């Protein structure tokens, strides 16, 4: 609870989250994100809370991530990080879709 | 340079709308690009 890492299998750095910058980091079974220096993740959601993610497509000023949750939550994450932003944006992109079904089993 | 100049944010707000919807894969891995495959069919010699 609160300060918890598990097993990082992404680390993406330089991550805004509605004018907050930080860093993403994809673990085993969820996803969290927390601004940069910070030991607590202000979102954390994990892949059985999700039910699609969504990406600011190539011509956006800048490229980013949505998770869309079953409620029809959202999740935006902006890769700020100027050097790999689309890379990590595909890596955070392909791992998800790879982890997400792995949790998510609904109609929903 | 940059720094000389009236380069500042307060306001960059993260986009809310275009996203393209991202699916799942599940079977499927990233591996590596291969191309290096002796099932050619001449490989006979």
């Amino acid at each position: 609870m609160a300060t918890s890492s598990e097993e990082v299998l992404l680390i993406v750095k330089k991550v805004r989250q509605k004018k907050q910058d930080g860093a993403l980091y994809l673990m085993a079974e969820r996803i969290a994100w927390a601004p940069e220096g910070k030991d607590r993740f202000t979102i954390s959601h994990m892949y059985a809370d999700i039910k699609c993610q969504k990406i600011s497509p190539e011509g956006k000023a800048k490229i980013q991530l949505q998770l869309v949750l079953h409620a029809g939550d959202t999740t935006n994450f902006h890769f700020s990080n100027e050097s790999t932003a689309v890379k990590e944006r595909d890596a955070v992109k392909d791992l998800l879709q790879q982890l997400l079904p792995k949790f998510k089993r609904k109609a929903n | 340079r940059r720094r000389t100049e009236a380069l500042g944010d307060a306001e960059e707000d993260e986009d809310d709308e275009d996203f393209v919807e991202v699916p799942e894969k599940e079977g499927y891995e990233p591996h590596i690009p291969d191309h290096l495959r002796p099932e050619y069919g001449l490989e006979a010699a």
